């Protein structure tokens, strides 16, 4: 699990790891 | 209006002598009932056969109870069982009621997985590997359905069940210049052993999409949203033998984005035929999904799809929602169509391919690929239809793939039909052994019956004689095993008031573990009907019934 | 002597229509719609006073799962579905034209993961009904030159 940080925009279109 | 129908008779490898005796009940309108003693001499008993036909305001319906108290050859392959009994029970149910109510039924149930290696394939075949068991109440408006449904399969060669699924579909078009949708599912995933993992899955996805179009083009852009929560329990025996850990809470969020594009060109086919039209049509496809990490979602509902050349501009790799593989992704291919005179199409011919700037990624990747390619041009595909004449037609696909250094799976088909009754068929199927050992289960790639693949060519004829006489063949050989697969021959006498059909059919009927060869099995029935000629019916007997490819 | 079409996929003929089936709420009839307002086709309903508007009734479509391919065992390899759809277009004054589709697609069989290709069997008709609706589409034209060599 994880929180999402606070640029949900930019994290919501990024790959995992 | 109720009785006895003719009797009729058959000799089969698996039980000899076979003899049935029908009985017609008429119960009411809308009602039909078929007792049949069915005398198996091998098995030395009668089986008790009950058909139960049935119309009502929610459908139409049709039951099937097959029972043998009894069973000598079962007996003695099970010396240690409680009872020989086997009965299949059989229900078949659709309807819409009203127009909105939607109810359905699908479900087979036998008594133990050798059943249809045995009996009379009506309502299953031999070539079934599972039973399903389906139910399924849906409540559809134009702008909105709501399913409930349960899916059990009773597998013959553990097996997840969906106890129960609920659908939700709802749309909205006028959204200014947008189109939007929503989709939405509530599952229970529960397996038959006791030592797997049991889920229960929320799935929501919302779509917006703005589509524009001309006379000559059409783009349309997409957004999708998918938002999945798990939750997992029964995770200690896996956990205790996986290095990799399933989560008993999961949380998976991900956006989706799509841009599809179409172009029509036309030109006259001047030099070859006056009149005649070619069009062109190129087509393209952006698709953009982030990765996740997905190795702490146990596999329920998630199969690999086949990839043709309709199938390059999906946009997902797997069916259900428990795998979503990331893509960066452009599909493109290119289709040209010619139309007569008249304007119907003649022939199609489609050509096209996948791209792929990187990976795509679940964060399971167990399947087994022939080479380490990653990104590039991995998946092709191709498809042809030309209807040459009004009797000659010609079928063909073919799908490549890199990463299997092969070409993965192929299909054609040439077939000419005058009528009805004057047919003949030719059709090849191929499927490599390295799509076997990339798509399926390691016993596939490690058995002698599956590691081989696909090389299958078949023939189908079909002749009148005399305007009473019909006569139908079917071969269906293996290139790889040289075998035999199928093979079936019928001819059928049609007077006025009857008609008497003859029929042979032998087939692979199963695998010796043995001594490690196929099983088959021959069966030569007659059968007496009180008045076509009957050629459709008998080219739907065997095990690899025919279809029409115009 | 390529070009861009100049003409509608649809005829301007049939630029306002009537949709009629026995299942409005089924899932062809959802597809039809949509792919006739693809082209901006302008639908009405049956009970409309409005005359000289063709009428596209669909008829009752079959969806048939056959075995196209075996195992060295007789099992099922490879799974063929047809999907078969008829439908008349009706123009008034005129006359009324059948039109029919056919659509084949392959899956292969995995018991190990029935229920997973129960939900890839769905997702085939799915598609099947999409491509039925496209080629009915294809049709109009031929009935309009049917509707004009008359
Ligand atoms: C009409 C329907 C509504 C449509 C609305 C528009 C929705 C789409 C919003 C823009 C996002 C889609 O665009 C997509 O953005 C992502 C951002 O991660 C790009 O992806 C790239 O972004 C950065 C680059 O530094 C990396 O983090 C990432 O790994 C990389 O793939 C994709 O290459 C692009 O395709
Ligand atoms: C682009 C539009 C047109 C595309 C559609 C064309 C029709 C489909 C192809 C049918 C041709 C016959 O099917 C074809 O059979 C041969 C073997 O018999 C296969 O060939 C495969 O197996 C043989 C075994 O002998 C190998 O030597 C070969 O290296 C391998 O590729 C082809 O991969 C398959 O495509
Ligand atoms: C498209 C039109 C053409 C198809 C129509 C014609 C249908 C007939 C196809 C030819 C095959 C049928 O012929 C098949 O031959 C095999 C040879 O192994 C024999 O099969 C079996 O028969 C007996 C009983 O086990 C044994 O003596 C024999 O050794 C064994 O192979 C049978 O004679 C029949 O099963
Ligand atoms: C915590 C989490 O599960 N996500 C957010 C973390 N981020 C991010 O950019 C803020 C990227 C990785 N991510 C993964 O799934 C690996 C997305 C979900």
């Amino acid at each position: 699990a994880c929180k999402w940080e606070n640029d949900i925009w930019h994290c919501m279109w990024m790959d995992c790891a | 209006r109720s009785g006895f129908l003719i009797p009729n008779a058959k000799y089969t490898t698996t039980n000899y002598f076979e003899f049935y005796l029908p009985y017609y009940w008429n119960i009411a309108p809308n009602m039909d009932a078929t007792i049949t003693p069915h005398y198996m001499h091998r098995r030395g008993n009668i089986m008790w056969e009950n058909e139960f036909r049935y119309l009502s305001q929610a459908g139409a319906g049709l039951m099937e109870l097959d029972y043998l108290p009894s069973d000598k050859v079962y007996e003695d392959e099970h010396p240690n069982d409680d009872s020989s009994r086997r009965w299949l029970f059989y229900w078949n149910h659709s309807g819409v009621m009203d127009q909105v109510w939607r109810f359905n039924v699908d479900y087979t149930k036998v008594s133990d997985p050798s059943y249809f290696n045995d009996f009379d394939n009506k309502y299953g075949s031999s070539t079934d590997g599972y039973a399903t068991q389906k139910f399924s109440v849906g409540y559809a408006v134009q702008n909105f359905n709501a399913t409930v449904s349960t899916k059990q399969f009773q597998v013959f060669s553990s097996s997840y069940s969906a106890e129960p699924q609920l659908d939700v579909n709802y749309y909205q078009n006028d959204v200014g210049p947008f189109d939007t949708r929503i989709y939405g599912q509530a599952v229970h995933f529960v397996n038959t052993r006791d030592d797997m993992p049991e889920a229960t899955r929320v799935h929501l996805e919302p779509t917006i999409n703005l589509p524009l179009s001309n006379n000559w083009g059409s783009i349309n852009t997409e957004a999708k949203f998918l938002a999945t929560h798990y939750q997992q329990t029964n995770l200690d025996w896996y956990n205790s033998r996986n290095t990799t850990k399933l989560d008993e809470s999961v949380n998976r969020v991900m956006p989706q984005f799509k841009v599809d594009g179409k172009m029509v060109f036309e030109r006259d086919m001047e030099m070859l035929a006056p009149g005649y039209t070619q069009t062109l049509e190129p087509r393209a496809q952006y698709l953009y999904v982030p990765y996740r990490d997905q190795s702490d979602i146990y596999n329920y509902d998630s199969s690999l799809l086949q990839s043709d050349y309709s199938g390059l501009f999906r946009d997902r790799t797997y069916g259900g929602l428990d795998r979503i593989a990331s893509a960066n992704q452009v599909t493109t291919g290119v289709t040209s169509r010619i139309y007569d005179d008249a304007a119907v199409e003649r022939f199609n011919i489609s050509v096209g391919q996948i791209y792929y700037f990187t990976e795509s990624r679940t964060g399971d990747d167990n399947i087994t690929w022939e080479n380490d390619d990653k990104t590039g041009s991995l998946v092709w595909a191709g498809d042809t239809y030309w209807r040459i004449s009004e009797r000659w037609g010609l079928r063909g696909g073919i799908q490549y793939d890199t990463r299997l250094d092969n070409v993965a799976t192929s299909n054609s088909s040439i077939e000419y039909r005058r009528d009805e009754d004057r047919l003949v068929q030719l059709n090849y199927h191929y499927a490599s052994p390295e799509y076997i050992q990339a798509t399926l289960p390691k016993y596939y790639s490690t058995a002698e019956q599956y590691k081989n693949g696909i090389s299958q060519v078949g023939a189908v004829a079909s002749r009148p004689i005399a305007d009473r006489w019909s006569i139908v063949g079917a071969y269906y050989y293996d290139t790889n095993a040289n075998k035999q697969a199928d093979s079936m021959l019928g001819v059928q006498y049609s007077s006025c008031c009857y008609a008497i059909r003859v029929g042979y059919e032998r087939k692979l009927n199963g695998w010796d573990n043995d001594k490690q060869h196929a099983v088959y099995d021959n069966a030569i029935g007659f059968n007496i009907e009180l008045r076509g000629l009957g050629t459709q019916e008998m080219l739907r007997s065997n095990i690899l019934p025919y279809q029409n490819t115009l | 002597g390529w070009h861009l079409r100049d003409t509608t996929q649809v005829p301007s003929t049939m630029k306002v229509m009537i949709l009629d089936s026995g299942d409005p709420n089924g899932p062809l009839s959802r597809a039809v719609r949509n792919q006739l307002r693809l082209n901006g086709v302008e639908l009405l309903d049956k009970e409309t006073t409005r005359k000289d508007v063709p009428s596209l009734r669909l008829g009752k479509v079959s969806i048939a799962k056959d075995t196209a391919s075996v195992f060295r065992n007789g099992q099922t390899a490879e799974y063929q579905m047809i999907m078969t759809v008829n439908a008349t277009v009706l123009i008034p004054g005129r006359d009324i034209y059948p039109i029919s589709a056919k659509v084949f697609r392959s899956f292969f069989d995995n018991p190990q993961m029935a229920l997973a290709k129960d939900n890839e069997q769905d997702m085939i008709v799915k598609e099947m009904y999409d491509r039925a609706a496209e080629q009915l589409i294809r049709k109009l034209p031929s009935i309009r030159a049917a509707d004009i060599r008359s």
